[PDB]
């Protein structure tokens, strides 16, 4: 254990933790920030977004208008002083952001452009092209390296945080390159890891993206919160499960079954539009889950089109004509003639839906804190509460700005007060880190991994997608609970020392293999229906506020269980309607 | 001590002779020996068309020889492809911004040959015709 | 690690030469080798209007003078810069090179200005 | 149907055992929709779960999976099996020292990236005041240098800089050449003097090769001409500048 002292220690650096670096940097110029992270900054899955980061903006906009979308969207299970909050700080922190000199897209007159995003009625999108998360994640990297505040741990893959007497002390990590463990100490501790998507077959989300901070946050008794809540994107290319943007829809795309009849007309979804009318809220720019469900409605009639790659629908394209994309619309068609062999002008792109992101989280209350003094979470990884039931198209990547700065800052505060906790227990709690890695080296007993790795994400992908029913969850706690078991029961062949990855991967799968257990109870429980968790069974069909407006808060316990508690949702001017 | 053992790869000379595309960045590059030489074939020419018309003959003489005739077609050859190659690059050592797009190549591309042409002529009338 | 503080090149001198270089021996050299390379000794121009009594009117006339310097001269620096590094290019190590090239540059831009101003 | 099986040959090295790196063949099942990476995960999942490489975004956007294939520079991401049915090499990313199979230390790369300060310098201004206003024009200026992912294989193409590692590369210049191109910033005296060094841009010979390999069409190569003209035009007003 070579150790190291420092002011505060981010865990991972996409966008949030990125910019939590960044603030804390700020709020104090002479502190030591360590920022740790097991890729270089700039690969971190932030880069992927295209859509662009919600903040408002227009004249005839205004915060009420944002803030009630918000709730609504997420159907009521929003925290609303957060959701508030969230709202009124988005245009200062996109502005900060063009004033690092992001490069957003913009108006003839110089001024920054909006786009229509995520099902709101007045339109507050930025985005720097088709490209806005890579713009922002590359903004933020670049922009941090003005301050030495800041030492990056890069391709250090982070083990296990420190706890003692209700505080965090401090956290263990393997420089991935060199094999070995230093041991970094602070008395604050942001946990920006990240999502928890490739805990799925099909998915948008990178392979970085397995949730390892959550399950750090687990086995220190903190709880996962909205857990179930999972949501999926309607456009995915087959197999890859690679995202096509929305914005092709709200540009001229349509969706069509074998017979190519326009069919969002009838789920309620129609008055059909015009091929040059596409219109809000309105058959293919209609309400989200909606459109994945009619895909599941269509694909149960017998009527998507059979590939290797899986059943899909359509979406057209091939009718808007060049200059049309190019403008507005070039990567997609690069990715099209590249995944699955389709050039958006003589054939359409085969896409079926495909699951996206993690409204799920390590509680937190207003300030980004955890249960555990010290202890933040801020980004993806977390549960502040914006999003309850449902997240809103381009909120997000605005949340990992906009939070990752009070992150950033409130860290830093708390751990100017933190006071010593006791410099034996803590040594002696890295001390297990090690212990406790090396009984995983050694596991003799052969089962490889990769198996565990495949049935999983297909278990989570039957039981717990689109149409939730009862008998079927209980399979996926079923696989999982097997699978956890089983995992006791795998040896790891690579012995080597040096960007070893088959060690480093097991690790992340065992996290996973406990969120996911983790979503499966939270959602068998939640008897009822609401934004992306729907269920069949008789009973549960509909939205109930009387006694299902709360927030599951899923626990792993020591002895190995996943135990539920139900905290209820924080109102202010927006009662349940 | 490390663990790692960071192995580096040799760089040889041999190194432009992998690439079909080093190949040819080698060429357009020798493009210089014969551009050169030709420089000094019209200095002797500038010192004979001086040391007096009896000499500036055997300058002409040399020119004569069949070997230095082979040699100086394939001098043209090089010049030519220096001109094709050399003004496919200069555009891009220019950033201009047309309409609302930042323009490309093509479109110098065509008067750095248009000026070529002209000249071409506009010199061969000089001391064919006049 | 990438040293700090950096001395500033002075290959912007070379390379400015080179380029004035490079852009007139695209022009005008092709053109040239055609009349003296080929056309001149292989008879075919016209009557005499390429015979010693002809050419030296022009080459002792100004712009005529002007003209075979430059004509000699870019074409020079410019083909000597680029063998120079394409000495590099290639691992051979060339004493003192800097001097060797752009040195043989300057005698011979000199020679040059030479017979051009005598005759 | 009954699928395909191509036959890969990946350079394993290891720094703890083996002495130099060596070849490897792997057999692979694949359909007309199979990448380089795809493989190479078919592989450490069931033959050889000892390899080990970079990737994460599976879609040519995170810029790390790049490698070489049969001598060219490419992202494993985007590759395809099918257009190397005669036969496929792959060794590490060349240029750069390799520490593990296809993975290699690429920490010039980065030291250069952060050198030449590629960050907005001296512009006052602050959010309460506004956005700075920038123009579709403007923006045109800086724009495609903005695109780079910084994935490494223009530096693997250039042998200007396997000829001389002390060169900051394509990559970086453009990158500077970015923020000094735009509008907004104020910090070109405050990158200009690595640019002007022999590492500088005036290592670059201008094969091109850079410009033609890059997977996010930028253009490296415009870019560093550019840089020349500007270094040039700023030794000029220093050679008026003695003062
Ligand atoms: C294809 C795709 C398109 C998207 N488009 C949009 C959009 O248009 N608009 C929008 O608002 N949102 C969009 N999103 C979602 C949104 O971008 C993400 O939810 C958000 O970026 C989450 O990033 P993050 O900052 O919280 O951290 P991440 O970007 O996921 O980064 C986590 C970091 O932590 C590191 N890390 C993880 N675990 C460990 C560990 N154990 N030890 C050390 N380091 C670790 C890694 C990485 O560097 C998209 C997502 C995908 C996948
Ligand atoms: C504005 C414009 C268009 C022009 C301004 C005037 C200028 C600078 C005009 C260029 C002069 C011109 C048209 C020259 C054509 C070239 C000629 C007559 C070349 C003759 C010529 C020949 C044929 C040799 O063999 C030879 C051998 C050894 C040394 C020198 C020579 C030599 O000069
Ligand atoms: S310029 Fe292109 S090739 Fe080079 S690192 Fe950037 S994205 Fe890669
Ligand atoms: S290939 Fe190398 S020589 Fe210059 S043009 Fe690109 S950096
Ligand atoms: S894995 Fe992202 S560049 Fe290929």
């Amino acid at each position: 254990m070579q150790t190291f002292q420092a002011d505060l220690a981010i865990v991972g650096a996409g966008g949030a933790g990125l910019r939590a670096a960044i603030a804390a940097a700020q709020a104090n110029p002479n502190a030591k920030i360590a920022l740790i992270s097991k890729v270089y900054p700039m690969r971190s899955h932030t880069v992927a977004a295209q859509g662009g980061s919600a903040a408002v903006a227009q004249d005839h906009d205004s915060f009420e208008y944002h803030f009630h979308d918000t709730v609504a969207g997420g159907d009521w299970l929003c925290e609303q002083d957060v959701v508030d909050y969230f709202v009124h700080h988005c245009p200062t922190e996109m502005t900060q952001l063009e004033l690092w000199g992001c490069p957003w897209s913009r108006r003839p007159d110089g001024s920054v452009n909006v786009r229509r995003f995520g099902g709101m009625k007045i339109e507050r999108t930025w985005f720097a092209a088709d490209k806005t998360g890579f713009h922002m994640l590359h903004t933020l990297f670049q922009t941090s390296l003005q301050f030495p505040q800041i030492q990056r741990f890069d391709e250090h893959f982070v083990l296990d945080i420190l706890v003692d007497d209700g505080h965090v002390r401090g956290l263990v990590a393997m420089n991935m390159m060199e094999g070995t463990l230093v041991q970094i100490r602070a008395n604050a501790v942001v946990m920006a890891t990240g999502g928890a998507g490739r805990v799925y077959r099909y998915n948008t989300n990178g392979g970085i993206v397995t949730g390892d901070g959550m399950g750090m946050a687990l086995s220190h008794g903190v709880p996962l919160r909205d857990m179930e809540f999972v949501q999926y994107h309607p456009t995915g290319l087959p197999g890859s499960g690679i995202l096509m943007t929305e914005g092709c829809r709200g540009e001229g795309g349509i969706l069509v079954n074998k017979n190519g009849y326009r069919y969002l007309q009838d789920y309620g979804m129609g008055p059909e539009t015009p091929l040059g009318e596409p219109k809000n809220k309105y058959m293919e720019l209609g309400p989200r889950d909606k459109v994945s469900q009619a895909f599941w409605h269509e694909w149960r009639k017998g009527n998507t089109i059979s590939t290797p790659r899986g059943d899909v629908v359509y979406l057209d394209l091939r009718h808007l004509g060049e200059k049309k994309l190019h403008e507005r619309l070039p990567f997609i068609c690069e990715l099209a003639k590249a995944y699955v062999g389709v050039d958006p002008v003589k054939e359409p792109i085969p896409v079926r839906p495909t699951a996206h992101y993690t409204m799920g989280g390590i509680e937190t209350d207003q300030n980004c804190e955890t249960r555990i003094k010290g202890l933040f979470a801020v980004g993806e990884c977390s549960s502040v509460g914006l999003h309850g039931a449902n997240r809103l198209g381009s909120n997000s990547l605005a949340e990992l700005v906009v939070f990752g700065r009070l992150a950033g800052e409130q860290a830093t505060e708390r751990a100017a007060t933190a006071g010593n906790g006791n410099e034996a227990a803590i040594e002696a709690q890295a001390a297990g880190v090690e212990q406790r890695l090396k009984d995983l080296v050694n596991q003799d007993g052969g089962e490889n991994w990769a198996k565990i790795r495949d049935e999983m994400g297909l278990a989570m992908e039957e039981g717990c997608g689109i149409y939730r029913t009862p008998e079927l969850m209980q399979k996926t706690i079923d696989k999982l609970a097997e699978l956890q078991e089983r995992f006791k029961r795998v040896r790891i062949t690579d012995t080597s020392s040096v960007f070893n990855t088959d060690l480093l991967y097991t690790i992340e799968l065992g996290h996973g293999l406990n969120v996911a257990e983790c979503m499966a109870h939270s959602a068998m429980a939640r008897k009822e229906s609401r934004g992306a968790h729907q269920r069949l069974d008789e009973g549960c069909t509909e939205r109930d506020d009387v006694n299902f407006l709360k927030h599951t808060l899923a626990f792993r316990d020591a002895d190995g269980t996943t135990r539920l508690e139900y905290s209820d949702v924080k109102i202010t001017t927006l009662p349940p309607a | 001590t490390t663990k790692r053992k960071p192995y580096v790869r040799p760089m040889t000379s041999t190194w432009w002779k992998k690439l079909p595309f080093y190949r040819f960045y080698m060429l357009r590059e020798g493009t210089a020996v014969p551009a050169v030489w030709f420089s000094i074939e019209l200095i002797f020419g500038l010192f004979a068309l001086k040391n007096g018309p009896e000499a500036w003959a055997g300058f002409v003489d040399f020119l004569q020889n069949p070997v230095i005739v082979i040699i100086n077609l394939i001098t043209l050859a090089a010049a030519l492809l220096h001109t094709k190659t050399w003004f496919e690059l200069a555009p891009k050592a220019a950033n201009i911004i047309v309409k609302d797009e930042k323009m490309g190549p093509e479109p110098i591309i065509k008067s750095l040959w248009a000026v070529t042409v002209v000249a071409t002529i506009v010199i061969l009338f000089v001391a064919l015709y006049w | 690690m990438i040293n700090p503080n950096p001395k500033r090149s002075d290959e912007p001198v070379f390379w400015g030469l080179f380029g004035a270089g490079g852009m007139w021996s695209a022009i005008i050299a092709p053109v040239m080798i055609l009349l003296v390379g080929i056309l001149l000794p292989l008879g075919l121009f016209p009557g005499d209007a390429l015979s010693y009594e002809r050419v030296l009117a022009f080459a002792q006339s100004f712009i005529g003078r002007v003209f075979l310097f430059l004509m000699i001269v870019l074409p020079l620096w410019c083909g000597l810069h680029r063998m120079h590094h394409a000495m590099h290019d290639l691992k051979i190590h060339v004493p003192a090179g800097k001097w060797v090239f752009y040195g043989l540059a300057a005698i011979l831009t000199v020679v040059t200005l030479i017979g051009v101003v005598t005759i | 149907a009954e699928m395909k099986n191509l036959k890969i040959e990946v350079v394993r090295y290891n720094p703890e055992v083996d002495t130099a790196p060596h070849s490897a063949f792997y057999e692979v099942p694949y359909d007309a929709t199979t990448s380089l990476l795809d493989a190479l995960g078919y592989i450490k999942d069931n033959l050889a779960p000892d390899l080990s490489y970079r990737w994460s975004c599976r879609m040519a956007i995170c810029g790390s999976c790049g490698m070489m294939v049969n001598n060219v520079p490419k992202l494993a991401c985007k590759t395809f099996l099918r257009d190397y049915t005669d036969g496929m090499k792959v060794e590490a990313l060349a240029n750069f020292p390799i520490e593990r199979d296809l993975v290699v230390d690429m920490t010039h790369f980065i030291e250069s990236l952060e050198a030449i300060k590629p960050y907005i310098i001296g512009n006052s201004r602050t959010a309460d005041q506004g956005t700075n206003i920038q123009t579709p024009a403007q923006m045109a200026k800086y724009h495609q240098f903005s695109g780079c992912i910084n994935c490494g294989l223009c530096y693997a193409a250039c042998p200007q800089f396997g000829l001389n590692p002390e060169f900051i590369g394509p990559a970086a210049i453009t990158l500077a050449h970015r923020y000094n191109e735009d509008s907004r910033d104020h910090g070109k005296k405050e990158r200009m003097a690595q640019l002007n060094s022999q590492n500088g841009v005036w290592s670059c010979t201008f094969v091109g090769y850079c410009s033609e390999v890059c997977p996010k069409h930028v253009d490296p190569a415009a870019a560093i001409q550019q840089g020349k003209v500007e270094s040039s035009k700023d030794f000029l007003i220093a050679t008026l500048k003695p003062r």
